[PDB]
Protein backbone atom coordinates (compact mmCIF):
# COMPACT_ATOMS: atom_id res chain seq x y z
CA UNK A 1 0.00 0.00 0.00
CA UNK A 2 0.97 3.65 -0.38
CA UNK A 3 1.92 5.65 2.70
CA UNK A 4 2.34 9.27 3.69
CA UNK A 5 4.08 11.34 6.31
CA UNK A 6 2.84 14.80 7.21
CA UNK A 7 3.75 17.56 9.59
CA UNK A 8 0.99 20.06 10.38
CA UNK A 9 1.97 23.28 12.13
CA UNK A 10 -0.18 26.18 13.36
CA UNK A 11 1.02 29.62 14.50
CA UNK A 12 -1.60 31.87 16.09
CA UNK A 13 -0.76 35.44 16.98
CA UNK A 14 -2.37 36.78 20.16
CA UNK A 15 -1.53 40.48 20.34
CA UNK A 16 -1.20 41.83 23.86
CA UNK A 17 -0.96 38.27 25.26
CA UNK A 18 2.67 37.43 24.50
CA UNK A 19 4.16 35.82 21.41
CA UNK A 20 2.26 33.54 19.00
CA UNK A 21 1.44 30.01 20.09
CA UNK A 22 3.09 27.40 17.81
CA UNK A 23 1.85 23.81 17.67
CA UNK A 24 3.20 21.15 15.34
CA UNK A 25 2.19 17.50 15.04
CA UNK A 26 3.57 14.64 12.98
CA UNK A 27 1.57 11.88 11.29
CA UNK A 28 2.38 8.69 9.45
CA UNK A 29 -0.80 7.95 7.50
CA UNK A 30 -3.63 8.30 10.07
CA UNK A 31 -1.40 7.80 13.16
CA UNK A 32 0.07 10.72 15.08
CA UNK A 33 3.61 10.13 16.38
CA UNK A 34 5.09 13.44 17.65
CA UNK A 35 4.03 16.87 18.80
CA UNK A 36 5.55 20.20 19.76
CA UNK A 37 3.76 22.95 21.69
CA UNK A 38 5.52 26.29 22.20
CA UNK A 39 3.37 26.88 25.29
CA UNK A 40 4.24 23.56 26.96
CA UNK A 41 6.90 23.57 29.66
CA UNK A 42 9.33 21.02 28.19
CA UNK A 43 10.14 22.88 24.93
CA UNK A 44 10.81 19.45 23.40
CA UNK A 45 9.52 17.44 20.50
CA UNK A 46 7.60 14.78 22.36
CA UNK A 47 6.55 11.25 21.38
CA UNK A 48 2.88 10.43 20.82
CA UNK A 49 3.15 6.83 19.49
CA UNK A 50 4.92 3.94 21.24
CA UNK A 51 7.09 2.96 18.25
CA UNK A 52 8.78 6.39 18.02
CA UNK A 53 10.05 6.13 21.61
CA UNK A 54 12.84 3.78 20.46
CA UNK A 55 14.53 6.73 18.71
CA UNK A 56 17.71 7.66 20.53
CA UNK A 57 18.58 10.97 22.19
CA UNK A 58 20.22 12.49 19.09
CA UNK A 59 16.82 12.18 17.37
CA UNK A 60 14.94 14.05 20.10
CA UNK A 61 17.61 16.78 20.26
CA UNK A 62 17.71 17.29 16.51
CA UNK A 63 13.94 17.15 15.97
CA UNK A 64 13.47 19.59 18.83
CA UNK A 65 16.01 21.91 17.20
CA UNK A 66 14.24 21.78 13.85
CA UNK A 67 10.72 22.40 15.15
CA UNK A 68 11.85 25.31 17.36
CA UNK A 69 13.56 26.92 14.35
CA UNK A 70 10.30 26.56 12.41
CA UNK A 71 8.38 28.19 15.28
CA UNK A 72 10.75 31.18 15.09
CA UNK A 73 10.49 31.38 11.30
CA UNK A 74 6.72 31.30 11.21
CA UNK A 75 6.59 33.91 13.97
CA UNK A 76 8.39 36.29 11.63
CA UNK A 77 6.22 35.18 8.68
CA UNK A 78 3.10 36.14 10.64
CA UNK A 79 4.56 39.66 10.87
CA UNK A 80 5.42 39.77 7.16
CA UNK A 81 1.96 38.55 6.14
CA UNK A 82 0.50 41.23 8.40
CA UNK A 83 2.39 43.83 6.37
CA UNK A 84 1.60 42.25 2.96
CA UNK A 85 -2.15 42.29 3.72
CA UNK A 86 -2.05 45.78 5.29
CA UNK A 87 -3.56 44.50 8.53
CA UNK A 88 -3.44 46.10 11.96
CA UNK A 89 -1.38 44.72 14.83
CA UNK A 90 -4.58 44.47 16.90
CA UNK A 91 -6.07 41.25 15.56
CA UNK A 92 -5.28 37.58 15.97
CA UNK A 93 -4.04 35.80 12.85
CA UNK A 94 -3.18 32.24 11.89
CA UNK A 95 -0.39 30.78 9.78
CA UNK A 96 -0.64 27.09 8.98
CA UNK A 97 1.98 24.99 7.26
CA UNK A 98 1.93 21.45 5.97
CA UNK A 99 4.82 19.47 4.53
CA UNK A 100 5.69 15.83 3.99
CA UNK A 101 5.78 13.16 1.32
CA UNK A 102 3.89 10.22 -0.15
CA UNK A 103 5.54 6.94 -1.08
CA UNK A 104 4.25 4.04 -3.13
CA UNK A 105 3.96 0.38 -2.20
CA UNK A 106 7.67 -0.03 -3.03
CA UNK A 107 8.68 2.78 -0.63
CA UNK A 108 9.67 5.09 -3.51
CA UNK A 109 8.92 8.81 -3.66
CA UNK A 110 5.56 9.81 -5.19
CA UNK A 111 4.83 13.38 -4.03
CA UNK A 112 6.25 16.03 -1.74
CA UNK A 113 4.32 18.84 -0.11
CA UNK A 114 5.40 22.20 1.24
CA UNK A 115 2.56 24.65 1.66
CA UNK A 116 1.00 27.43 3.75
CA UNK A 117 -2.35 28.95 4.63
CA UNK A 118 -2.88 32.38 6.19
CA UNK A 119 -6.10 33.02 8.16
CA UNK A 120 -7.55 29.76 6.87
CA UNK A 121 -7.07 30.27 3.12
CA UNK A 122 -4.34 29.08 0.73
CA UNK A 123 -1.27 31.29 0.79
CA UNK A 124 1.51 29.59 -1.21
CA UNK A 125 2.08 25.94 -2.08
CA UNK A 126 4.91 24.02 -3.73
CA UNK A 127 3.63 22.50 -6.95
CA UNK A 128 4.05 18.91 -8.07
CA UNK A 129 7.16 19.65 -10.16
CA UNK A 130 9.03 20.76 -6.98
CA UNK A 131 10.29 23.77 -8.98
CA UNK A 132 7.39 26.25 -8.92
CA UNK A 133 4.80 27.73 -6.55
CA UNK A 134 1.07 28.36 -6.67
CA UNK A 135 0.29 31.65 -4.94
CA UNK A 136 -3.30 32.31 -3.89
CA UNK A 137 -3.46 36.12 -4.22
CA UNK A 138 -1.39 39.26 -4.80
CA UNK A 139 0.26 39.11 -1.37
CA UNK A 140 1.37 35.51 -1.92
CA UNK A 141 2.72 36.48 -5.35
CA UNK A 142 5.25 38.73 -3.59
CA UNK A 143 6.52 35.69 -1.69
CA UNK A 144 6.35 33.56 -4.85
CA UNK A 145 8.56 35.99 -6.78
CA UNK A 146 11.00 36.14 -3.86
CA UNK A 147 11.16 32.35 -3.54
CA UNK A 148 11.49 31.77 -7.29
CA UNK A 149 14.46 34.14 -7.47
CA UNK A 150 16.09 32.43 -4.47
CA UNK A 151 15.34 28.88 -5.72
CA UNK A 152 13.66 27.93 -2.45
CA UNK A 153 11.89 25.00 -4.14
CA UNK A 154 15.12 23.37 -5.36
CA UNK A 155 16.61 23.71 -1.88
CA UNK A 156 13.77 21.73 -0.35
CA UNK A 157 14.09 18.78 -2.75
CA UNK A 158 16.80 17.01 -0.76
CA UNK A 159 14.43 16.88 2.21
CA UNK A 160 11.25 15.98 0.32
CA UNK A 161 12.73 13.23 -1.87
CA UNK A 162 15.36 12.02 0.58
CA UNK A 163 15.06 12.66 4.30
CA UNK A 164 11.26 12.50 4.22
CA UNK A 165 11.11 9.26 2.20
CA UNK A 166 13.89 7.66 4.28
CA UNK A 167 12.31 8.65 7.59
CA UNK A 168 8.86 7.43 6.52
CA UNK A 169 10.47 4.15 5.47
CA UNK A 170 12.16 3.80 8.86
CA UNK A 171 8.96 4.59 10.78
CA UNK A 172 6.94 2.09 8.73
CA UNK A 173 9.39 -0.66 9.65
CA UNK A 174 9.78 0.30 13.32
CA UNK A 175 6.01 0.68 13.72
CA UNK A 176 5.20 -2.26 11.45
CA UNK A 177 2.66 -3.89 13.78
CA UNK A 178 0.75 -0.59 14.07
CA UNK A 179 1.26 1.28 10.78
CA UNK A 180 1.07 -1.65 8.35
CA UNK A 181 -1.92 -3.23 10.04
CA UNK A 182 -5.30 -3.04 8.36
CA UNK A 183 -8.28 -3.38 10.70
CA UNK A 184 -11.55 -3.92 8.80
CA UNK A 185 -14.73 -2.31 10.13
CA UNK A 186 -16.98 -4.08 12.57
CA UNK A 187 -20.41 -3.30 11.14
CA UNK A 188 -23.97 -3.40 12.40
CA UNK A 189 -27.33 -1.79 11.73
CA UNK A 190 -29.87 0.02 13.87
CA UNK A 191 -33.52 0.59 13.11
CA UNK A 192 -35.73 3.17 14.81
CA UNK A 193 -39.30 4.11 13.78
CA UNK A 194 -39.76 7.89 13.66
CA UNK A 195 -43.55 7.76 13.04
CA UNK A 196 -46.12 5.18 12.04
CA UNK A 197 -45.02 5.41 8.40
CA UNK A 198 -41.23 6.00 8.53
CA UNK A 199 -38.13 4.51 10.14
CA UNK A 200 -34.41 5.31 10.34
CA UNK A 201 -31.90 2.71 9.23
CA UNK A 202 -28.37 3.50 10.38
CA UNK A 203 -25.39 1.58 9.06
CA UNK A 204 -22.37 1.58 11.39
CA UNK A 205 -18.66 1.02 10.71
CA UNK A 206 -16.55 0.74 13.86
CA UNK A 207 -12.98 -0.03 14.84
CA UNK A 208 -11.37 0.36 11.44
CA UNK A 209 -7.93 1.53 10.33
CA UNK A 210 -6.98 3.35 8.12
CA UNK A 211 -9.65 6.07 8.24
CA UNK A 212 -10.47 5.86 4.51
CA UNK A 213 -13.86 4.17 4.11
CA UNK A 214 -16.98 4.34 1.95
CA UNK A 215 -20.50 3.79 3.31
CA UNK A 216 -23.32 4.04 0.80
CA UNK A 217 -27.02 3.21 0.93
CA UNK A 218 -28.82 1.81 -2.10
CA UNK A 219 -32.54 1.28 -2.67
CA UNK A 220 -33.39 -1.53 -5.09
CA UNK A 221 -29.80 -1.27 -6.35
CA UNK A 222 -29.79 2.52 -6.86
CA UNK A 223 -27.56 4.91 -4.88
CA UNK A 224 -29.44 7.08 -2.36
CA UNK A 225 -26.92 9.94 -2.32
CA UNK A 226 -29.23 12.92 -1.82
CA UNK A 227 -31.21 11.27 1.01
CA UNK A 228 -28.35 9.71 3.03
CA UNK A 229 -27.24 11.37 6.26
CA UNK A 230 -23.49 10.72 6.42
CA UNK A 231 -21.27 11.87 9.33
CA UNK A 232 -17.58 12.62 8.95
CA UNK A 233 -15.27 9.76 9.84
CA UNK A 234 -14.35 10.23 13.49
CA UNK A 235 -11.64 8.94 15.84
CA UNK A 236 -12.62 6.38 18.43
CA UNK A 237 -9.71 7.58 20.57
CA UNK A 238 -7.88 4.23 20.55
CA UNK A 239 -6.32 4.78 17.12
CA UNK A 240 -9.25 3.35 15.13
CA UNK A 241 -12.04 5.20 13.38
CA UNK A 242 -15.83 5.24 13.16
CA UNK A 243 -18.48 6.27 10.68
CA UNK A 244 -22.18 5.85 10.06
CA UNK A 245 -24.72 6.53 7.32
CA UNK A 246 -28.46 6.76 7.88
CA UNK A 247 -31.50 6.75 5.60
CA UNK A 248 -35.14 7.44 6.44
CA UNK A 249 -37.22 4.61 5.02
CA UNK A 250 -41.00 4.01 4.66
CA UNK A 251 -41.95 1.37 7.20
CA UNK A 252 -42.39 -2.11 5.78
CA UNK A 253 -39.96 -1.17 2.97
CA UNK A 254 -36.73 -1.81 4.93
CA UNK A 255 -35.88 -4.83 2.75
CA UNK A 256 -35.38 -2.64 -0.35
CA UNK A 257 -32.35 -0.97 1.26
CA UNK A 258 -28.75 -2.15 1.38
CA UNK A 259 -25.74 -0.49 2.95
CA UNK A 260 -22.46 -1.04 1.12
CA UNK A 261 -19.15 -0.84 3.00
CA UNK A 262 -15.79 -0.60 1.23
CA UNK A 263 -12.58 -0.63 3.25
CA UNK A 264 -9.02 -1.59 2.39
CA UNK A 265 -9.25 -4.23 5.14
CA UNK A 266 -12.21 -6.05 3.56
CA UNK A 267 -11.36 -8.78 1.02
CA UNK A 268 -14.70 -7.97 -0.64
CA UNK A 269 -17.08 -5.05 0.00
CA UNK A 270 -19.90 -5.74 2.45
CA UNK A 271 -23.62 -5.64 1.73
CA UNK A 272 -25.75 -5.28 4.86
CA UNK A 273 -29.54 -5.45 4.97
CA UNK A 274 -32.05 -5.12 7.80
CA UNK B 1 11.82 13.66 10.46
CA UNK B 2 11.13 17.37 10.54
CA UNK B 3 12.61 19.70 7.92
CA UNK B 4 14.58 22.85 8.56
CA UNK B 5 12.42 25.92 7.91
CA UNK B 6 14.14 29.29 7.69
CA UNK B 7 12.72 30.99 4.58
CA UNK B 8 10.76 34.20 5.10
CA UNK B 9 7.72 35.31 3.10
CA UNK C 1 -11.45 36.52 6.87
CA UNK C 2 -12.62 32.95 6.38
CA UNK C 3 -14.56 31.71 9.42
CA UNK C 4 -15.96 28.18 9.57
CA UNK C 5 -18.34 26.85 12.18
CA UNK C 6 -17.46 23.55 13.89
CA UNK C 7 -19.10 20.29 13.04
CA UNK C 8 -19.78 18.56 16.36
CA UNK C 9 -20.13 14.87 17.15
CA UNK C 10 -20.60 13.49 20.67
CA UNK C 11 -20.34 9.73 21.07
CA UNK C 12 -18.82 6.92 23.06
CA UNK C 13 -15.78 4.93 22.00
CA UNK C 14 -17.84 1.71 22.21
CA UNK C 15 -21.61 1.14 22.09
CA UNK C 16 -22.86 2.00 25.54
CA UNK C 17 -23.77 -0.54 28.20
CA UNK C 18 -24.84 0.67 31.62
CA UNK C 19 -22.21 -0.15 34.23
CA UNK C 20 -19.41 -0.85 31.73
CA UNK C 21 -16.35 1.40 31.49
CA UNK C 22 -16.12 3.43 28.28
CA UNK C 23 -14.91 6.74 26.90
CA UNK C 24 -17.02 9.80 26.08
CA UNK C 25 -15.89 11.72 22.98
CA UNK C 26 -16.64 15.15 21.56
CA UNK C 27 -15.13 15.55 18.10
CA UNK C 28 -15.09 19.07 16.66
CA UNK C 29 -13.97 19.48 13.07
CA UNK C 30 -14.04 21.77 10.08
CA UNK C 31 -13.71 24.97 12.11
CA UNK C 32 -11.72 28.19 11.80
CA UNK C 33 -10.13 30.01 13.63
CA UNK C 34 -8.54 27.41 15.89
CA UNK C 35 -9.49 29.19 19.14
CA UNK C 36 -12.27 27.04 20.65
CA UNK C 37 -13.57 25.88 24.01
CA UNK C 38 -15.07 22.41 24.37
CA UNK C 39 -16.62 21.05 27.55
CA UNK C 40 -18.17 17.70 28.34
CA UNK C 41 -21.26 18.00 30.53
CA UNK C 42 -22.75 15.40 32.86
CA UNK C 43 -26.34 16.29 33.77
CA UNK C 44 -25.62 19.87 32.76
CA UNK C 45 -22.44 20.22 34.83
CA UNK C 46 -18.93 20.50 33.39
CA UNK C 47 -16.80 17.37 33.80
CA UNK C 48 -13.46 18.41 35.28
CA UNK C 49 -10.96 15.85 33.94
CA UNK C 50 -11.29 16.14 30.15
CA UNK C 51 -8.31 15.61 27.86
CA UNK C 52 -7.92 16.69 24.26
CA UNK C 53 -5.82 15.72 21.26
CA UNK C 54 -3.15 17.99 19.82
CA UNK C 55 -4.44 20.64 17.42
CA UNK C 56 -4.30 19.38 13.85
CA UNK C 57 -6.02 20.12 10.57
CA UNK C 58 -7.38 18.60 7.37
CA UNK C 59 -6.55 19.05 3.70
CA UNK C 60 -8.82 22.08 3.37
CA UNK C 61 -6.86 23.61 6.34
CA UNK C 62 -9.81 23.33 8.73
CA UNK C 63 -9.05 22.37 12.33
CA UNK C 64 -10.18 19.31 14.25
CA UNK C 65 -9.89 18.33 17.90
CA UNK C 66 -10.90 15.33 19.96
CA UNK C 67 -12.01 15.88 23.57
CA UNK C 68 -12.48 12.76 25.64
CA UNK C 69 -12.89 11.39 29.15
CA UNK C 70 -13.32 7.98 30.70
CA UNK C 71 -16.81 7.35 32.01
CA UNK C 72 -19.24 4.60 32.98
CA UNK C 73 -22.75 5.18 31.59
CA UNK C 74 -25.80 4.54 33.74
CA UNK C 75 -29.50 4.73 32.99
CA UNK C 76 -30.00 8.01 34.83
CA UNK C 77 -27.08 10.12 33.60
CA UNK C 78 -27.31 12.43 30.57
CA UNK C 79 -24.24 13.67 28.71
CA UNK C 80 -23.58 16.55 26.36
CA UNK C 81 -20.78 18.45 24.69
CA UNK C 82 -20.74 22.24 24.87
CA UNK C 83 -18.82 23.94 22.08
CA UNK C 84 -17.87 27.60 22.39
CA UNK C 85 -16.60 29.25 19.18
CA UNK C 86 -16.57 32.74 17.70
CA UNK C 87 -18.96 31.62 14.90
CA UNK C 88 -21.61 30.67 17.49
CA UNK C 89 -23.68 33.48 18.97
CA UNK C 90 -24.32 31.12 21.90
CA UNK C 91 -22.39 27.93 22.73
CA UNK C 92 -23.72 24.86 20.94
CA UNK C 93 -24.79 22.00 23.23
CA UNK C 94 -25.11 18.58 21.59
CA UNK C 95 -26.64 15.82 23.70
CA UNK C 96 -25.18 12.32 23.67
CA UNK C 97 -27.49 9.99 21.76
CA UNK C 98 -26.38 6.39 22.29
CA UNK C 99 -27.13 5.67 18.60
CA UNK C 100 -25.20 8.57 17.03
Amino acid sequence: GSHSMRYFSTSVSRPGRGEPRFIAVGYVDDTQFVRFDSDAASQRMEPRAPWIEQEGPEYWDEETGKVKAHSQTDRENLRIALRYYNQSEAGSHTLQMMFGCDVGSDGRFLRGYHQYAYDGKDYIALKEDLRSWTAADMAAQITKRKWEAAHVAEQQRAYLEGTCVDGLRRYLENGKETLQRTDPPKTHMTHHPISDHEATLRCWALGFYPAEITLTWQRDGEDQTQDTELVETRPAGDGTFQKWAAVVVPSGEEQRYTCHVQHEGLPKPLTLRW
Amino acid sequence: NYNYQYRLF
Amino acid sequence: MIQRTPKIQVYSRHPAENGKSNFLNCYVSGFHPSDIEVDLLKNGERIEKVEHSDLSFSKDWSFYLLYYTEFTPTEKDEYACRVNHVTLSQPKIVKWDRDM
